[PDB]
């Protein structure tokens, strides 16, 4: 039976370390901060039942910040063509 | 000053990435032109993987692992 | 100019436990751990974890493993201290985790993962820090926030420790 | 899904400030004194709208200010500044408690000739107020649609009807 | 999830299977548990310090403190068990 | 009290002096006049770039030019 | 032991569980578990016999490693899109490891191996404090994290708890063991319903706490570790025994007695949803536990046939052994079925 | 990497010096081997051992007091923040708590060392 | 270039160990009213080379070890730690400048005891075991206290850098702001090394150094090495922590000279203390630490947590 005292007595206990967007010691933005801001802006007043449904797009945006599965896979897709074109010369621009 | 200089440097670098990518990836299996991967288009910081890559690998050593173990 | 050294240290770290966890005696247990843990300093440090790495290099290495090896050394006395047994499945899991670990570092092309645990993703490149913050550790300042913001948290910790004392001695029979 | 657009390479390639951190440090102290009409403004720019590649023009502006600053120190007080940044460049964290003689010496050439009272410990903080003609960005970054929140419970409610309603047990 | 995460998880499960599938020595059990615990320290550290989420950096510390005052308890119960027989 | 403290300070001076350093260390931070100074110092050191705001349509203070005095002044630290 | 220190420990156990209930952060809840272990090791072992030492160890290993597995799941939550809160886990896997972890914390089917053993090792009062109080924290967590629970697991662990754990205890003449296996069965129920309507889970939780409460308290009244002890007390004084048996039938869920109420409501809110077959598959095993317990009810009669009832053991002096609240909980676990419109007071 | 080179060297010279120290004595001019070494009977030095709780408890209290020490270790970073009141309160509180553990164990039969 | 730096660091600490042993024998000699070694070379400067190559050449001498692993582990560890401890010590310049620093030295100093656990473990002699366990006990108990002292005296630096220490020392030696904690930390530095009074011994006694100092021959020239080198260290780290000189850049060798002189004199005071006083019995030692040092360290510590905020000077973390 999860009880909420800390909202009742009006005291913060664990709310400070809870999510990335909280006020930092000397405010330094977290890597994915802004997308926390939009995921909580989307899912704030709703019940996590339909937040699943309707906040999906922006949530997946947040995930793609955190884990970086898709973009990492993209860079990989770049070296995978680069590789087989070491054979067929594309030369290099850089010095 | 350091801020303006820096951000110009990184934008230059990312565009160079864009043109190289454009030359290499011409072929049938088009992902078309260089795109963000997010469902919402707005500025988001580079990964430092995106910036430094294909770079000869010398300065990814000192840039990525450089600061740790000092100079 | 390898610069996979985070991944090499990760691998040796695994190897410590893999070949480690078998054989009957802890006397080599201490060795296996302290090796793997020091390598853990390797990992954490190579992400720039400097203080935290030094704390697993102080508390856990010194305090934990010293107290372990102290009790083990006191509780058990080893005349023979031989090569013993049971290492067979440890080496065979160094082969199954050698082509399984080489399977996750092989199939790592694009994204690699497993069908048992959660997903993973893979590939050769690594993501790290930029956006310098002047005169910040980004860590130790965090722990300064332990003392500033960690009110409730240091309360429950400390209390759980002092209870640590009365429990331990209570079980060692002061009466 | 969305395709990013980045400015033309020639949109970049504006100017140059090439100096060591050492000279740039103390010279920075003085221009941060007299300059900062453009660059604070720049900071509410890229700070307010934040999209580097959006405001870079004003980066051209600040780079202009600093550039002509160093130009004036070139043609105006040259030698004393040179000895000053070369004594501050013996480094070891470049401490300003180290070479003072040419701090007072440098501000002595400057003041004796070009002015520039030194701001000292009051140069900064005191969060600055600045005007900009550009209208503030609204709905910054993504700024999507709202959740369509759920209706809250309202109205006077009376006792329930006939009780627990269970397999039996009326009231 | 990079690679290092995969590998550290495999270490975790090596320690866990080593926990369940060997009852012979008790110190070995307790140990394997503790090594696993170390692996958790490493995970939380690498993650938190990867995302530059600073205010939460305690999780290595306060996760590590109970790696001990609980472990110490473990060894005390080990001694009080050994002096039953041997 | 007097005899008790004389006797515990006759037997175990290390422990008495330890409690003295302790207690005095507890109370003295409350009384001493210099306390607030430390706080105001510690707050006077910026780690993070002061970031400007839209000026027009505001109440005038903390003015644009860094010399214009209307903002806070740590001069009290300049001479102290 | 000191009569203060026990207060300064039990106070910390109460405190720990209160923290597991109150905190909205994971790392805290993990700490609350750590404190309930650290402080609950001294309660067990109170008397220094070796049984309590080996048993307290078997509690300590599986309980502590359970805690660690919990931490692993928490961290995997941090990996996948993550923050530190108490709410639906965003990983299916993290939810898996966490349902296993909270399946060790409290006795469940693959993980129940320790409960009978430790329950017979440690003394009576530690037996009470083990099978009730520490059982409040994990349910208080599951009630929170239920939205991400994979249904197939907790449904499985519930059934296998009822089948295995319930089917057990047959040859057992010991008491503490019987109370253990019954704990695992009521577990199988409370966790069975958990996904559908958790209100009923807290219900069977509370009723269950009253049940084991009067049970163990009676075992303190008549100090009995075996059924033979029960019969010998029947020829010492009757009343405490028939309280033990009637509360055992209430532990079997026999229709007029109050133990039938959680079974009955669980069958409603279980079968108004689609599946009717699984409840019957539970009710069978429930009958099994029953006529076992009613074997323990042919443990007694009058005009008895020979039990070898001995002597010396009439006594002229009543016992002063202090029974804290026996009567209120006795009548409260016998007579409660004519209540429950009151069910909804709980949630 | 630099300090890692220092560790590679400093581990070498250790290894090298050890090796030299093993070679030269059994590389010596004449090495002769006869005498029996009796592991044998229990009373040579000491006998057996009934390992005693005191030392072990010293290891334990070394743990708990470590934990409190390292939990205290970051303080020099924390001594400067914008909340001084709370700082003093919980630093004095924390190490005061350490001293409470010590005071308790010093009140009970623990330590006292002649037994 | 860099390996040149390493060699110039680690070779002179070894030579420093040898000629240190010389100065030891002499100072104890005259302190005892008798001339030290004159008859090996002039004035005694050939004595170490004697001790060195002889003590290397005496043959390995006993017994079956029962562990080939640990026996050749422990010496390597003891050295490697003793050599790498010298890295951060500031000098005019550190040779590795670490942000944390001093707690890194604290940490490795905490690791240094495995050589005692393992060394005393592989004896196969059940008595040298017990002796080793006890020596571990006292070393560890003074790893408790010392840590708290550094965690206090440092709190006037404001950061761990170990460089900024030389910045704090400019106006006044850190001995003045706290003398007593510096006193307790000096005696603490006597602790681990087990210099007299704290040493164990021959004759009748626990004889930890009986088989520890006996056994492993050349590798005893190693444990010998790490012990004395570690001594020179703790003297130097005292010289840096609780006092120091003014660093005049453009001429660092000035500070290097003054630093060197004070450190050497301090070690001289070690060797003559060892001459001076008897030994404590063991329990009286261990619970002498637990009785008195640690409580007063707690008091002084909390007084250094509360003090800097009083006087409003709290140090400037860079
Ligand atoms: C200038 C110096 C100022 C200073 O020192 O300030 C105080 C300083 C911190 O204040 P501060 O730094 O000025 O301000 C901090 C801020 O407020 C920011 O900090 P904060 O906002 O986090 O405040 C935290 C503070 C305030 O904390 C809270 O507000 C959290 C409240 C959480 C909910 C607690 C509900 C308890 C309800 C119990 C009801 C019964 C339970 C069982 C029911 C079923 C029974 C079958 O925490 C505490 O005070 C510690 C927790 C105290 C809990 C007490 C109750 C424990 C449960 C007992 C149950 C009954 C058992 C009886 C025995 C049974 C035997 C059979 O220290 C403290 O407050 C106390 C620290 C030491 C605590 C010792 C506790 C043990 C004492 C001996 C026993
Ligand atoms: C135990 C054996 C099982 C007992 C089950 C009792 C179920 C009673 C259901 C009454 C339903 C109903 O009409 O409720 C609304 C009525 C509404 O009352 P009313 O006044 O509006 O109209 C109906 C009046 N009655 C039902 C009393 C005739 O309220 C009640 O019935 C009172 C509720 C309190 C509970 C009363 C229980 C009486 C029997 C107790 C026997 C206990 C025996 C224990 C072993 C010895
Ligand atoms: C929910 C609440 C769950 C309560 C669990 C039990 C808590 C008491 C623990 C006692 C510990 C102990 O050693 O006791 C031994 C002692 C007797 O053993 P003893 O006398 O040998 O040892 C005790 C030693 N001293 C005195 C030093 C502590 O007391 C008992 O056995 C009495 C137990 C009474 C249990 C009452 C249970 C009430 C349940 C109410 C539920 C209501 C829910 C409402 C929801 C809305
Ligand atoms: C000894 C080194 C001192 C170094 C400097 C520090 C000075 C203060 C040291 C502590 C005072 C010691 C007084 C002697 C008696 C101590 C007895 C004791 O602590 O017993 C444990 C006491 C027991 O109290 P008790 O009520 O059971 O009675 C004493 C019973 N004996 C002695 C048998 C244990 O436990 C507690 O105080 C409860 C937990 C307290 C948690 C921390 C509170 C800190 C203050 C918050 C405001
Ligand atoms: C469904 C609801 C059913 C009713 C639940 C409420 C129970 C209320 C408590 C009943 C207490 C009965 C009592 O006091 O019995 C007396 C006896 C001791 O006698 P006494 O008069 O105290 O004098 C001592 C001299 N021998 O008492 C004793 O020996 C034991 C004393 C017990 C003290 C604790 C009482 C707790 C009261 C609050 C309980 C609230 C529960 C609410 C939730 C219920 C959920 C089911
Ligand atoms: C069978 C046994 C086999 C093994 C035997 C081993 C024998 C020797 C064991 C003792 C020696 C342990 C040495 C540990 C070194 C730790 C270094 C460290 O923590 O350095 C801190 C420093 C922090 O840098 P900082 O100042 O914050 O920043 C610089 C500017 N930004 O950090 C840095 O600057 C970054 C440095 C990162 C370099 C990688 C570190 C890898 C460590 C691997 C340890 C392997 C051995 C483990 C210990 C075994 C103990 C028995």
């Amino acid at each position: 039976p999860f009880f909420d005292v800390q909202k009742k007595l009006g005291v913060d206990l664990d709310h400070w370390m809870t999510i990335q967007s909280a006020e930092q010691p000397h405010r330094i933005p977290a890597r994915c901060h802004a997308f926390e801001k939009e995921w909580i802006e989307c899912a704030h007043g709703i019940g996590s039942i339909r937040a699943e449904k309707e906040c999906k797009i922006e949530f997946e945006d947040f995930r793609e910040c955190l884990l970086r599965q898709k973009t990492m896979k993209r860079l990989n897709a770049i070296k995978r063509q680069r590789d087989k074109l070491i054979k067929e010369g594309k030369y290099t621009p850089p010095p | 000053l350091l801020q303006a200089e820096k951000d110009r440097r990184v934008l230059q670098m990312l565009r160079e990435n864009l043109e190289e990518e454009a030359t290499i990836m011409k072929d049938v299996p088009g992902w078309k032109v260089g795109e963000s991967v997010f469902h919402t288009t707005r500025w988001v910081t580079p990964m430092m993987g995106e910036l430094y890559g294909l770079r000869t690998g010398e300065e990814i050593l000192s840039s990525t692992y450089g600061f740790i173990w000092y100079t | 100019m390898m610069t996979y050294i985070v991944f090499i240290l990760s691998i040796i770290f695994v190897m410590g436990f893999v070949g480690f966890s078998s054989k009957p005696s802890p006397i080599y247990g201490g060795l296996g751990l302290i090796v793997s843990g020091g390598v853990g300093c390797g990992i954490v440090l190579n992400f720039g974890g400097s203080f935290l790495g030094l704390m697993v290099f102080l508390i856990y290495l010194g305090g934990m493993m010293v107290v372990f090896g102290y009790t083990t050394a006191m509780a058990t006395e080893q005349y023979p201290e031989v090569w013993v047994s049971n290492k067979v499945v440890l080496g065979t899991f160094i082969t199954g985790l050698l082509m399984e670990f080489l399977m996750v570092y092989y199939v790592l092309k694009d994204k690699e993962v497993e069908i048992v645990f959660k997903f993973n993703g893979m590939g050769d490149w690594v993501i790290y820090d930029t956006g310098d913050s002047g005169f910040f550790s980004e860590e130790a300042m965090g722990i300064a926030a332990l003392y500033s913001y960690g009110t409730w948290l240091v309360i429950v910790t400390g209390w759980s420790l002092l209870i640590g004392v009365v429990v331990i001695m209570e079980i060692t029979r002061g009466n | 899904p969305g395709i990013v657009e980045l400015p033309s390479l020639e949109d970049l390639k504006v100017q140059e400030v090439k100096v060591s951190s050492s000279v740039l440090k103390a010279a920075a102290h003085h221009y941060g004194a007299q300059c900062d009409k453009p660059n604070k403004e720049f900071m509410l720019c890229r700070w307010e709208e934040k999209d580097p590649r959006r405001c870079l023009e004003e980066g051209k502006l600040v780079n202009q200010c600093a550039l002509e600053f160093f130009r004036q120190i070139k043609r105006h007080c040259a030698e004393p500044f040179t000895e000053y940044w070369t004594c501050i460049d013996y480094s070891g964290l470049q401490l300003f408690r180290r070479c003072r003689k040419e701090q007072a010496q440098f501000d002595k050439c400057v003041l004796d000739k070009l002015g520039w009272v030194r701001p000292d410990l009051g140069e900064l903080s005191k969060v600055t107020k600045v005007k900009t003609d550009r209208p503030l960005p609204e709905n910054p970054y993504h700024s999507r649609a709202r959740p369509e929140p759920n209706p809250e419970v309202e109205g006077d409610l009376k006792p329930a009807r006939h009780g627990s309603r269970l397999f039996f047990w009326t009231m | 999830m990079s690679l290092v995460y995969m590998n550290i998880m495999m270490a975790f499960t090596v320690s866990l299977t080593g926990l369940l599938m060997y009852r012979s020595h008790l110190m070995s059990s307790l140990l394997c548990l503790e090594g696993m615990m170390l692996s958790l320290f490493i995970l939380a550290t690498l993650m938190i310090l990867n995302s530059h989420f600073t205010l939460a950096s305690m999780m290595p510390i306060i996760l590590l403190v109970f790696a001990a005052c609980e472990a110490a308890l473990g060894l005390s119960l080990l001694v009080m068990v050994s002096n039953t027989y041997g | 009290v007097a005899a008790f403290l004389k006797n515990v300070w006759a037997k175990e001076p290390v422990l008495v002096a330890s409690f003295a350093i302790a207690g005095l260390a507890v109370i003295l931070p409350t009384l001493s006049p210099y306390t607030k100074y430390s706080l105001m110092i510690n707050r006077a050191t910026p780690y993070n770039y002061p970031v400007p705001l839209r000026d027009d349509g505001n109440m005038p203070d903390v003015p644009s030019h860094p010399q214009d005095p209307q903002g806070p002044s740590l001069e009290w630290l300049k001479r102290l | 032991m000191n009569p203060i220190i026990l207060i300064i420990i039990l106070m910390t156990v109460m405190l720990g569980t209160i923290i597991v209930m109150i905190s909205t952060h994971w790392l805290l809840i993990w700490i609350g578990f750590e404190m309930n272990m650290l402080a609950i090791i001294p309660i067990m072992m109170k008397k220094h016999n070796p049984r309590a030492t080996e048993a307290s160890t078997k509690y300590f290993l599986t309980q502590s490693t359970a805690s660690m597995l919990l931490m692993m799941a928490i961290i995997i939550n941090l990996m996948f899109s993550g923050q530190w809160t108490v709410m639906k886990l965003f990983n299916p896997m993290a939810s898996m490891l966490m349902t296993m972890a909270l399946a060790m914390k409290l006795g469940m089917a693959p993980f129940h191996f320790w409960v009978p053993e430790v329950t017979q090792g440690i003394p009576l009062s530690s037996g009470l404090i083990l099978l009730t109080w520490q059982k409040l924290a994990p349910m208080s967590v599951l009630y929170q994290i239920l939205p991400s629970i994979n249904l197939d697991l907790i449904l499985t662990l519930s059934i296998l708890s009822i089948t295995i754990g319930g089917w057990g205890g047959l040859n057992q003449t010991q008491l503490r063991k019987i109370m253990a296996y019954s704990s695992i069965a009521h577990m199988g129920w409370m966790t069975a319903v958990l996904l559908y309507n958790p209100t009923m889970t807290l219900l069977n939780l509370i009723i269950y706490i009253i049940m084991t409460s009067t049970m163990f308290t009676l075992f303190m009244a008549n100090s009995t570790t075996t059924t033979l002890s029960l019969s010998h007390t029947w020829n010492k004084a009757p009343i405490m025994t028939i309280l033990v048996l009637i509360t055992l039938l209430s532990m079997g869920g026999l229709p007029p007695l109050s133990g039938f109420m959680p079974k009955w409501m669980i069958i409603q809110e279980m079968t108004k949803n689609d599946s009717i077959i699984l409840p019957t598959l539970m009710a069978i095993t429930a009958l099994l536990n029953l006529y076992f317990y009613m074997r323990l009810t042919y443990s007694t009669a009058l005009t008895m046939f020979p039990s070898t009832n001995n002597m010396k053991m009439k006594w002229q002096f009543p016992t002063t052994k202090r029974m804290t609240l026996l009567p209120t909980m006795t009548v409260l676990s016998t007579m409660l079925l004519p209540l429950t419109p009151i069910l909804s007071i709980l949630e | 990497m630099n300090l890692m080179i220092t560790l590679l060297t400093n581990f070498t010279l250790a290894t090298l010096l050890v090796t030299i120290a093993f070679w030269l004595p059994q590389l010596n001019v004449y090495s002769e081997k006869t005498s029996p070494y009796e592991c044998g009977f229990d009373p040579m030095g000491s006998a057996r051992l009934p390992f005693s709780m005191k030392f072990f408890l010293v290891a334990i209290t070394f743990l708990l007091f470590d934990l409190e020490i390292a939990l205290l270790l970051p303080l020099p970073w924390a001594s400067q923040t914008t909340n001084l009141n709370t700082m003093l309160t919980m630093a004095l509180l924390l190490i005061f708590l350490l001293a409470v553990s010590l005071a308790y164990e010093w009140t009970q039969k623990g330590l006292e060392w002649t037994e | 270039m860099f390996m040149i730096n390493v060699l110039t660091l680690i070779i002179p600490i070894l030579l420093a160990v040898a000629f240190l042993t010389l100065v030891e024998r002499k100072v104890l000699g005259y302190m005892q009213f008798r001339k030290g070694p004159n008859v090996v070379g002039p004035y005694g400067l050939l004595q170490p080379i004697a001790d060195a190559i002889k003590l290397f050449i005496k043959e390995p001498l006993r017994p079956a070890t029962s562990s080939i692993s640990m026996f050749i582990l422990a010496p390597i560890l003891a050295l490697t730690l003793a050599l790498t401890m010298w890295i951060p010590l500031p000098m005019p310049y550190p040779l590795i400048n670490m942000n944390l620093g001093v707690l890194f030295m604290l940490a490795m100093s905490s690791l240094a005891v495995y050589s005692i656990l393992w060394s005393g473990w592989a004896s196969n002699s059940k008595y040298a075991l017990i002796g080793a366990l006890r020596a571990v006990a006292q070393t560890i108990s003074y790893e408790v206290t010392l840590a708290i002292i550094l965690l206090s005296v440092l709190l006037m630096n404001g950061s761990f850098t170990l460089s900024t220490l030389i910045i704090t020392q400019e106006q006044v030696w850190l001995i003045f702001p706290a003398w007593p904690l510096a006193m307790m930390w000096f005696i603490s530095t006597l602790a681990e090394t087990n210099r007299a009074p704290f040493d164990l011994t021959e004759g009748e006694s626990e004889l930890v150094s009986g088989f520890n100092v006996e056994y492993a021959a050349g590798p005893f020239a190693l444990f010998f090495m790490a012990e004395y080198a570690n001594i020179i260290m703790m003297n130097i780290f005292t010289t840096t922590l609780f006092l120091g000189a003014f660093h005049n850049p453009y001429m660092p060798e000035l500070y290097t000279i003054n630093f060197t002189i004070k450190s050497l004199l301090l070690s001289i005071t070690f060797l003559w203390i060892r001459a001076s006083y008897p030994r404590f019995r063991y329990d009286q030692l261990m619970h002498l630490l637990w009785k008195n040092f640690l409580p007063l360290t707690l008091a002084l510590c909390m007084w250094h947590v509360s003090l800097p905020i009083l006087l409003s000077s709290i140090p400037p973390q860079t």
